[PDB]
């Protein structure tokens, strides 16, 4: 067992470090967000494989004093320059400069403090540069994931750079240096998130992406903005509701999920023997597969009218009508739960 | 992907979900400022390219200038009808997170697994395209059976299915749970 209460305060981050940057954030006063953000700022160097300045993020925010929730959009967008042929291989639309959206991070992270934070926005830096100076052992996740792209990273330099010893990739337990990163920080905490998107970094960001056969221009960068939403998708289920994220977002699809299986009334009883589990488990993949029949008509919602999509995704009755074709006894081929590529 | 939960002293919370797409993104970093690119322009559709056999690219997803391309990330936040927060919960893992998410809240809200049974209690997945059931390495094997006798194919994932972290609040307090997938841990006080 590997149980952890708090009855205080808690950071739940996939690194036992950043987690702590968060919960120490925390303890000096911070709000949710700055621990939040203090704890993604961690995760970057951490687990650099799988987010950080160069990325996006949403933010579902809950204030527990208004009783109101919020979602941040930070996710990143395709440049201007960009069109609908652009790419015509998997690889032209994964790797090198033209596969990079104009980076939403930390003007994500800025418009959450701006709005909810306590601490000093350099407060939430700290902890983080010292780290990438200091160095840490890699971790299981970093490890596995610079394993499985060992050929990628080690015929590039500049990604050896920092995720190698002796030409071969990072080991887990192996000491992780991100030097360059750690400068990075450093001038978005005493320069602001201006430094990133029309500052001082600005010039150099687009020089590397250009360089890699990218189009992301400085003009994207100034221009990227992050959005509040003040209503997010909510559902209600019992006595609770659930906040997630609209489109681009998959929170119709989770509410689709849970609103055809909560006519099932699971409980405990629901897995207490084989055959009751075993029925649970199919409703739960056939509900799987109603919902992501749907999925295929959302997109930005900005771009692509997606209201009607979503009224029905997040309507109770809707999700009745695909319960009842739900069949106790057997799945169906694909086209029996009518995935649609146009409305 | 990674995914976090914060819940503070005064009950407020925070979920967040952050992406560079693939791992190390589009593997291009700056010699300079260290900084790692995504590579989120694949998560939009292409009339050109083909992902899967059979399935024709989605054009409510085609790139335009400024537009955003779809997600599988899903943070989420449920509160009580007191206005107190029940639980913090989201994932990464691609189009595995949405439902590693659901299976989070149902294990969890409706079996009633504590927070760490939650996220550690195997997964399975089915996304419809590709036609093929996912279950994890130590799944209950009766459920995999009860799948396969309903005419569902099955087939173990490679690794695990999806990383997931979570906060639930309980009668001691505020319950955390990282990952074992990725060896994570929470923190708090
Ligand atoms: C894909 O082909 C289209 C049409 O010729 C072209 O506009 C585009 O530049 C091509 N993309 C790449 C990366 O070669
Ligand atoms: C929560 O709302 C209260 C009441 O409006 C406000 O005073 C406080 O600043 C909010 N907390 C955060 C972290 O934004
Ligand atoms: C900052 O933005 C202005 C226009 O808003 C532009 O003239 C200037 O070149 C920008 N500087 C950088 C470093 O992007
Ligand atoms: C749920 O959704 C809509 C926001 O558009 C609104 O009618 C309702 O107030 C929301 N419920 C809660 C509890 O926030
Ligand atoms: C919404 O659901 C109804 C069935 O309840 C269906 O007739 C309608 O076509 C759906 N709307 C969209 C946009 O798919
Ligand atoms: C998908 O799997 C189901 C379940 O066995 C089967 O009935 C169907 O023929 C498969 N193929 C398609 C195209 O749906
Ligand atoms: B993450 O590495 O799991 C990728 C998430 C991405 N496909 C998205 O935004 O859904
Ligand atoms: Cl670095
Ligand atoms: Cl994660
Ligand atoms: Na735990």
């Amino acid at each position: 067992p590997d149980n952890h209460v708090y009855t205080r305060a808690a950071v739940a981050a996939d690194a036992k470090q950043c987690s702590k940057i968060g919960r120490d954030a925390l303890r000096d006063g911070g709000s949710a967000v700055d621990a939040a953000i203090a704890a993604l700022l961690c995760v970057g160097l951490m687990n650099a494989h799988s987010m950080g300045i160069g990325g996006g993020l949403f933010l579902t925010i809950y204030n527990s004093t208004t009783r109101k929730a919020e979602v941040i959009n930070a996710r990143e967008v395709a440049p201007r320059l960009a069109f609908a042929t652009m790419f015509n291989s998997s690889e032209q639309s994964q790797k090198g400069g033209l596969s990079v959206a104009v980076p939403g991070e930390i003007r994500g992270y800025e418009l959450a403090h701006q709005r909810h934070g306590r601490l000093p926005w350099a407060r939430l830096f700290q902890p983080s540069i010292q780290l990438a100076r200091q160095g840490f052992p890699v971790g299981k996740g970093l490890a596995a994931a610079l394993e499985n792209k060992r050929t990628v990273i080690e015929q590039q330099p500049v990604l050896c750079e920092v995720f190698c010893r002796d030409r071969k990739v990072l080991r887990e337990g192996e000491r992780l240096t991100l030097p360059q990163l750690a400068d990075t920080y450093e001038t978005l905490a005493i320069e602001g998130a201006q430094a990133f998107y029309n500052g001082s970094l600005t010039a150099q960001i687009v020089k590397d992406i250009q360089a890699a056969g990218g189009i992301v221009t400085a003009e994207d960068l100034n221009n990227y903005r992050a959005e509040l939403i003040e209503h997010p998708l909510n559902i209600s289920l019992g006595d609770a509701v659930l906040y997630m994220p609209s489109a681009p977002l998959s929170g119709p699809v989770l509410a689709l999920i849970l609103n055809i299986l909560k006519g099932y009334n699971f409980s405990r009883e629901s897995v207490e023997s084989p055959e009751q589990k075993g029925l649970t488990y199919h409703r739960i993949v056939e509900a799987f597969r109603f919902a992501y029949a749907k999925r295929t008509l959302l997109g930005d919602p900005k771009f692509v009218d997606v209201t009607e999509v979503v009224r029905n995704m997040t309507s109770e009755f809707f999700a009745a009508q695909l319960r009842a074709q739900i069949s106790d006894d057997t799945t169906h081929p694909i086209s029996y739960y009518k995935p649609e590529f146009y409305t | 992907t990674a995914h976090l939960s914060v819940v503070a002293e005064d009950g407020s919370a925070v979920s967040a979900t952050s992406t560079i797409n693939l791992y190390f993104g589009s593997k291009v970093r700056s010699p300079v400022s260290g900084i790692l690119f995504n590579n989120e322009m694949d998560d939009f559709s292409s009339p050109s390219i083909t992902n899967e056999f059979g399935v024709p690219p989605s054009p409510a997803n085609f790139i335009q200038p400024g537009k955003q391309p779809l997600s599988s990330m899903c943070p989420t936040i449920m509160v009580g009808q007191d206005g107190q927060v029940r639980m913090v919960v989201g994932a990464a893992g691609g189009t595995q997170i949405t439902t590693a998410t659901a299976l989070a809240i149902i294990y969890n809200l409706w079996f009633g697994y504590d927070v760490k049974r939650a996220v550690e209690e195997p997964r399975l997945h089915n996304q419809l395209l590709p036609n093929v059931t996912t279950v994890e390495r130590n799944i209950d094997q009766a459920v995999t059976a009860a799948l396969e006798t309903r005419h569902h194919h099955t087939q173990i994932a490679s690794t695990f299915i999806a990383v997931v972290q979570a906060i639930v609040r309980t009668a001691g307090g505020w319950a955390a749970a990282s990952d074992s997938r990725k060896g994570g841990e929470p923190a708090g006080y």
